DNA sequence: GCTCAAGTACTTATTCCGGTCATT
RNA sequence: UCGACCAGGA
DNA sequence: AAAGTACTTGAGC
């Protein structure tokens, strides 16, 4: 459905968003790593997640 | 050495688009490290652009 | 865990802490050589205060631990966050060097709290220096801190 | 017998931080009272040593460093000769010591570092 | 550093307990009580003036049960020793070895802090036939045997084998087996061709037993 | 184009990350034993430190990457000469020919037809090698310092 | 560290104790110099390293067109065109802070909210 | 890709694919995708000499 | 000269099912 | 009809 | 095709 694919296209959107508000966050050193793993090891967790959350 | 890269780089650029140099001659210029690289090697893989 | 402290959080972190393998090195900024060569005094003024709470009184006796020590100075900076975030003491991080080279070595050391986290070293009763990189590479490579032998990175779990 | 020498000595640095720590209290909100209760704190921490049967020493040292400190813990030093516990201030000795200001960052490690190895 | 006092002697009691436990498994006359001696008791029995836990107190001898004498009648008394060195020095052991002897034990185990003398350690089989052990006081700090994968390990008789071997029709090669130096057949004090008979839980049957012929 | 003279020449750094006394060594064709560097800078004919430093680190500054050399100059301080770096490079490796005027000549062929037979395999360039093999190290540092 | 040669033999100069003074020498192994040290740090680590970051940071930095711009304002010249890049520093561990290098004075600031620096 | 700016950490970059197969792989999202497909050829290629030699 | 880390040699694999070459 | 290489199939 | 066995070499002390 047109609807359908509409909120199709505005979930991945969000997603999107919600990734570069997390970029925006670990470009101003506010990002703290999940123990044992590097700021860009949790910080790729976080951007690989709400990117398969997404797709599902 | 190089004193002016800028200047250079330009140069040869234009050089090989006139077709002075062999436009199958590869030149990069890494401005970060500060170094001019030329291959006239034989075996290196282009494309065109 | 304990079969009672089954559900007990504050439990977990103690031994997580117990547990996991912690080194000097993990604890170290940067470590320095420096020519200080009475051991009764400082050429760094920064240190000054340093000497003015743990050399004065003690002592450890009045004086007769041997000043008479050496003139070459090893000078480590430790991280407050890793020494906070890994819960150390100056004290505690200074008493297990004093314990691994037993008599052989002066250690002293800035308070907890003090602006900057630093451990004063010096050798002890012809030809030094080459002697005192190698003592260093023994602190930071082997002495251990906390925890066990093998054990890195220790995780809770619900 | 040589224990009697090394407690000497000890007594001798509280009244020093005793003096010089004093000066704010009457600044914002003597040589003789430094003294006295310099002794005040000398046989509390001896209190807390060689239980029923090293440590102090260190202890000894952690007080000084600390109350010396200002304009942060001169706060909470103000509290110690008004009316704050001499007794629990002996047994104290750890993080409580510590600044308002360095207070603040140990919280806000402790409860960051937390929220990393819990998963 | 009253701390490394305070944890030294609990190690020492839980290592005394598991002894305790050890000998009373063995086939020893051990109390249930005996076993469950607390911390408080053992400090008040054991250290001295200064607090300081008195290892050559500790030391004691176990008879075996009236059923131990059933299947085994050859069973004869045996000898713990605890020792206040670190390093168990060859003239120690030899006062140690003698007290087998004189006294005629069957077995006497000898419980070192960190070493003993590898010239003390030559002693060992030299006084047939009875039979000296050694085990490291951190070693037995934890009792191996109450584990969750530790199964019911049961040292059966000379004569149990001999029906084992009859009635599955077996040589002792066919068994399988156990090494000497295992730590439940260390824990046993299993000799080279005793046999164990293995009870543990089956997701299949419930129950299922196994064999293991010491080496 | 010219037999294809297939010398791989390899700059190591001895030592691991973190262990003491961190040297650097390099090897040659047809020389069994590694080389310190200084002893090829040396027998390349650049005798001081800091002119062996100056062809390795650029920077006067850089401070991190010259401690780095400082125990590369303490390997190769044994040999003070040119002629005590070739008969050095010549006694270590095919060498065998005991007679120390011929291991010193047989030791300049090396560094000219086998060390960098790119550049050239000509006799009087030393000087163009000398910076190559200056740059080697330089990037082999850089790595090191995670730079 | 900052260290010095031989001016003769243009030599690394090594330590050495003048026992009588009680201060540092820096002596030639390759002939008779000597001279008085001018700091008494001789050796440094350096575990948590800083340098590295800024690397590569040349003038002609802007002509690299597979840089990234940013439209934000410098600190002293306040020019929107910038061209910006991440830590030089290529470890495992290192933040993704941006280093940003402006199209005008080519003075370096970060988007760093966590503390303040001058390289 | 040269296609793209320096350290660029964006979906889009490091290999996210928005599109459906029905609306069809832009060329970036072809040459990752492919990247990815590349992998589990090579995976199904190597776990059969492998696991083969596990069964004997 | 003895233990012991470490270097050495040298061993070992990988399901079933037409064309071309040179030589037997 | 001695068996090596190359190319394929599931 | 990386990882094991079974020696042997270096050298810590
Ligand atoms: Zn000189
Ligand atoms: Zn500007």
């Amino acid at each position: 459905d047109g609807p359908t694919m509409r909120e199709i296209t505005e979930t991945i959107a969000e997603a999107k968003k919600k990734v570069l508000d997390v970029t925006k966050e670990a470009q101003a050193n506010l990002l703290t790593a999940k123990h044992g793993m590097t700021l860009r090891e949790s910080f790729e967790d976080n951007v690989v997640r709400f990117l398969n959350e997404a797709r599902d | 050495v190089h004193r002016n890269p800028a200047r250079l780089m330009e140069t040869l650029r234009t050089l090989r688009r006139k077709g002075d140099i062999n436009p199958e001659v590869s030149m990069i210029r890494d401005i970060r490290e500060k170094e001019l690289k030329i291959f006239t090697d034989a075996g290196r893989v282009y494309r065109p652009l | 865990l304990e079969p009672g402290h089954a559900a007990d959080q504050e439990q977990a972190k103690l031994i997580r802490s117990a547990i996991e393998h912690t080194t000097l090195k993990s604890v170290t900024i940067a470590s320095e050589i420096y020519y200080d060569p009475d051991p009764r005094s400082t050429v760094i003024p920064e240190d000054e205060e340093i000497i003015q709470l743990h050399f004065s009184l003690l002592d450890e006796e009045a004086e007769q631990s041997f000043d008479q020590q050496s003139p070459w100075l090893l000078r480590l900076e430790l991280d407050r966050a890793a020494m906070n975030d890994k819960d150390l003491t100056m004290g505690q991080v200074g008493e297990r060097i004093k314990q691994t080279f037993k008599n052989d070595l002066f250690v002293i050391w800035s308070e907890d709290n003090d602006e900057k986290l630093i451990i004063r070293c010096r050798v002890v009763r012809a030809e030094e220096d080459h002697m005192l990189k190698k003592i260093e590479n023994t602190m930071l490579e082997n002495i251990t801190l906390r925890g066990v032998e093998n054990i890195e990175r220790v995780v809770m779990m619900k | 017998e040589k224990e009697h020498k090394l407690r000497y000595n000890a007594e001798k640095m509280f009244s020093t931080l005793f003096s010089k720590f004093i000066v704010p209290e009457t600044i914002e909100a003597v040589i003789s009272i430094s003294q006295e209760f310099a002794h005040n704190l000398e046989e509390e921490l001896y209190k807390a040593c060689l239980n029923v049967e090293k440590i102090y020493t260190e202890k000894v040292r952690s007080l000084y460093s600390n109350l010396k400190d200002k304009k942060n813990l001169e706060l909470k030093a103000h509290v110690v000769e008004g009316k704050l516990p001499l007794n629990k201030l002996v047994n104290m000795n750890a993080s409580e010591l510590a600044n308002p200001d360095l207070q603040e960052f140990k919280e806000k490690r402790d409860k960051i570092i937390l929220e990393n190895f819990i998963v | 550093m009253d701390q490394e006092n305070e944890r030294n002697i609990s190690r020492l009691w839980r290592a005394f307990r598991t002894v305790k436990e050890m000998v009373k498994d063995r086939g020893y006359f051990i109390t249930q009580e005996e076993v469950e001696l607390p911390l408080e008791d053992f400090k008040a029995k054991y250290c001295d003036s200064m607090g300081r836990p008195q290892r050559k107190m500790m030391s004691f001898q176990a008879n075996p049960t009236e059923e131990s004498i059933s299947k085994f009648p050859d069973m004869g008394s045996l000898w713990v020793e605890f020792c206040d060195e670190p390093s168990v020095g060859v003239k120690t052991m030899k006062t140690f070895v003698i007290h087998i002897q004189e006294k005629n034990f069957q077995t006497g185990i000898f419980v070192y802090q960190n070493n003993i003398t590898p010239s003390a350690m030559k002693l060992v089989p030299s006084i047939p036939p009875a039979t000296i052990e050694t085990f490291n006081e951190a070693a037995l700090v934890v009792n191996i045997t109450h584990h969750e994968l530790v199964p019911k390990h049961i040292r059966l008789s000379s004569d149990e084998k001999r029906e084992l071997l009859k009635r599955y029709r077996l040589k002792e090669s066919q068994l399988p087996r156990i090494q000497r130096a295992d730590p439940v057949a260390l824990y046993l004090g299993l000799k080279r061709g005793e046999v164990v008979k293995i009870i543990r839980k089956s997701e299949t049957s419930g129950r299922y037993a196994s064999y293991r012929i010491c080496m | 184009k010219g037999s294809r003279f297939i010398s791989t020449l390899q700059v190591k750094l001895y030592g691991r990350e973190g262990s003491s006394a961190r040297t650097i060594k390099a090897t040659l064709p047809y020389i069994k034993q590694d080389i310190p560097i200084v002893i090829i800078f040396r027998a390349l004919g650049i005798i001081p430190d800091g002119e062996i430093l100056e062809h390795i680190c650029y920077d006067v500054n850089d401070w991190q990457m010259l401690e780095m050399l400082k125990p590369c100059v303490e390997d190769g301080f044994v040999i003070q000469d040119r002629e005590t770096a070739l008969d050095f490079i010549g006694r270590r490796g095919t060498a065998l020919g005991i007679k120390k005027e011929k291991r010193i000549q047989y030791a300049k062929d090396i560094l000219q037809k086998e060390f960098l037979p790119h550049i050239t395999q000509l006799e009087g360039f030393e000087s163009r090698k000398a910076f190559f093999l200056g740059y080697m190290i330089n990037r082999l540092l850089l790595c090191a310092l995670d730079r | 560290t900052t260290f010095r040669f031989c001016r003769d033999c243009n030599n690394m100069l090594y330590p050495r104790e003048d026992k009588e003074n009680n201060r540092l020498l820096f002596e030639c192994r390759t002939c008779s110099y000597v001279e008085e040290a001018g700091s008494p740090l001789v050796y440094r680590h350096e575990l948590i390293t800083n340098i590295g970051e800024t690397a590569g940071v040349v003038q002609d930095i802007g002509s690299d067109p597979t840089l990234p711009r940013s439209d934000r304002e410098c600190p002293k010249c306040h020019s929107r065109e910038n061209v910006f890049f991440q830590s030089q520093q290529r470890r495992k561990d290192t933040s993704m802070v941006l280093f940003f290098v402006c199209l005008s004075c080519s003075h370096i600031f970060t988007s760093d909210q966590k503390n303040k620096r001058t390289q | 890709l040269p296609h793209f700016s320096k350290d660029d950490y964006s979906p889009e970059s490091k290999g996210f694919v928005e599109n459906s197969y029905l609306r069809g792989l832009t060329p970036q999202e072809f040459f990752f995708h492919a990247m990815g497909g590349r992998e589990g050829l090579i995976d199904t290629a190597v776990k059969t000499a492998e696991t083969g030699y596990i069964q004997r």
